[PDB]
């Protein structure tokens, strides 16, 4: 009989388990025997307090480095305002030690945990690449609770070295199975930011994780977009509980918050899942997340059923992670087929946007060719366009099965006249659909202003396979 | 900043 942790703050970890069903179903995974043993997670952040009484027992120097100061020791820099507490808080969510009379427990409280000190300084492309590419045959899972500015006017993503690190990680990392990159989808909710304007979350190589409050609502800081894959609990209003974790100076906190707290919980659940089947590829893991995540009782006004019967929201992706269901489905999972890529250049001539532009195109999805896709995974609309005020644009993409993805919602603060330069807007919402047939791109001016511009390129990029479907939900 | 917590 599984005995749940006795740690003093475990009863306050409302998101891990409970009779109420408002949790991530993590105790059910623990009871199946999965606690993270043998899995290695690295927190890419401002450092990790490696001697913290709730981290020391799980700490892994092989999962750690200090990129800011070019040394192996990721110890945080101590300051009066405890500025560098952030990475230690994230690490405790993943792998805080259980049953040791200290604070609470990690989701994967027997996993090995490290940290890359890379935020305490100028975060260049090279700094990101050296962190994302750290010891990729030892680290299984990378957790990143940082990214481009959430001011609601930035469009930015990995530069060349960082993108090269993503492709090297998913291709050769973890023995060729692929590094698992977990990303926090963003804190830009108050600025009406879109997490599709963030190339890290929008990447197909990352599992972008959004947040839900204790009462099942969309937090004030949440960013909606089509690239988000799933959700974990985090903070909300001041009547809702928050996240319990290790804090700087060997302390315990019950007030960890924001998008930053969601990705580490996902990384922990993925660690449990990898223990249940160490042969899962980076794409396997995203399939498991899609199939097992739970919409129920998450409140949103945009829940839609896609072409294969799955509910999906721009606030939540496929819903809340379910650790028990993840580890159960992992055990007998059949590795997916190799990833195919079908490139469809849509336009025959540039198109003026004006007040509204609709581009319709019927595709065969590389019928007759070795990259024929009948089972979609990610889809991208790679758009090049000019426009006088970028944030007045709203962009939607409709799949042949009728699933409408919001690629871009209005961003009131985005006054940019720089448009989009082959920006690869990504949607997870048509996962497992057949992409053959009519795709529709809609670009509209959401303001009364007389805006102007031109769409000069629209590449539809389909990823997926031609085998192995399930009966739709 | 180029990147933020
Ligand atoms: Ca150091
Ligand atoms: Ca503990
Ligand atoms: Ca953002
Ligand atoms: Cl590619
Ligand atoms: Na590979
Ligand atoms: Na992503
Ligand atoms: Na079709």
């Amino acid at each position: 009989v599984y005995q749940e942790p006795t740690d003093p703050k475990f009863p306050q970890q409302w998101y891990l388990s409970g009779v109420t069903q408002r949790d991530l179903n993590v105790k059910a995974a623990w009871a199946q025997g999965y606690t993270g043993h043998g899995i290695v997670v690295s927190i890419l952040d401002d450092g990790i307090e490696k001697n913290h009484p709730d981290l020391a027992g799980n700490y892994d120097p092989g999962a750690s480095f200090d990129v800011n100061d070019q040394d192996p020791d990721p110890q945080p820099r101590y300051t009066q305002m405890n500025d560098n507490r952030h990475g230690t808080r994230c690490a405790g969510e993943v792998a805080a030690v259980a049953n040791n009379g200290v604070c609470g427990v990690g989701v994967a409280y027997n996993a090995r945990i490290g940290g890359v000190r890379m935020l305490d300084g100028e975060v260049t492309d090279a700094v990101e690449a050296r962190s994302l590419g750290l010891n990729p045959n030892h680290i299984h899972i990378y957790s990143a609770s940082w990214g481009p500015e959430d001011d609601g006017k930035t469009v930015d993503g990995p530069a060349r070295l960082a993108e090269e690190a993503f492709f090297r990680g998913v291709s050769q990392g973890r023995g060729g199975l692929g590094s698992i990159f977990v990303w926090a989808s963003g804190n830009g909710g108050r600025e009406h930011d879109s997490c599709n304007c963030d190339g890290y979350t929008n990447s197909i190589y990352t599992l972008s994780i959004s947040s839900a409050t204790q009462f099942g609502n969309v937090p004030w800081y949440s960013e909606a977009c089509s690239s988000t894959l799933a959700t974990t609990y985090s903070s909300g209003n001041q009547n809702e509980k928050q996240i319990v974790t290790t804090d700087l100076r060997q302390k315990c906190t019950e007030s960890h918050t924001g998008t930053s707290a969601s990705a580490p919980l996902a990384a922990g659940i993925i660690a449990l899942t990898l223990e249940a089947n160490k042969n899962l590829t980076w794409r396997d893991m995203q399939h498991l997340v899609v199939q097992t995540s739970k919409p129920a009782h998450l409140n949103a006004n945009d829940w839609a059923t896609n072409g294969v019967g799955r509910k999906v929201s721009h606030s939540y992706g496929y819903g809340l992670l379910d650790a028990g269901a993840m580890v159960a489905l992992a055990q007998n999972w059949t590795t997916v087929a190799p990833q195919r890529k079908c490139i469809i250049d849509i336009l025959t001539e540039p198109k003026d946007i004006g007040k509204r532009l609709e581009v319709r195109k019927t595709v065969t999805a590389c019928l007759g060719e070795p990259n024929h896709i009948t089972r979609l995974e990610h889809a991208q609309a790679r758009l090049t366009l000019s426009y006088n005020r970028r944030g007045d644009l709203a962009i939607h993409l409709v799949s042949p099965m009728g699933t409408r993805s919001t690629l871009l919602a209005a961003r009131p603060h985005d006054y940019s006249a720089d448009g989009f330069n082959d920006w690869a807007f990504m949607t997870t919402h048509s996962w497992d659909e057949d992409p053959s047939g009519e795709w529709v791109l809609e670009i509209e001016n959401t303001s009364e202003a007389n805006n102007y511009g031109t769409l000069t390129k629209f590449t539809l990029v389909l990823y997926g396979t031609a085998s192995g479907s399930l009966v739709p939900r | 900043k180029r990147r933020v917590k």
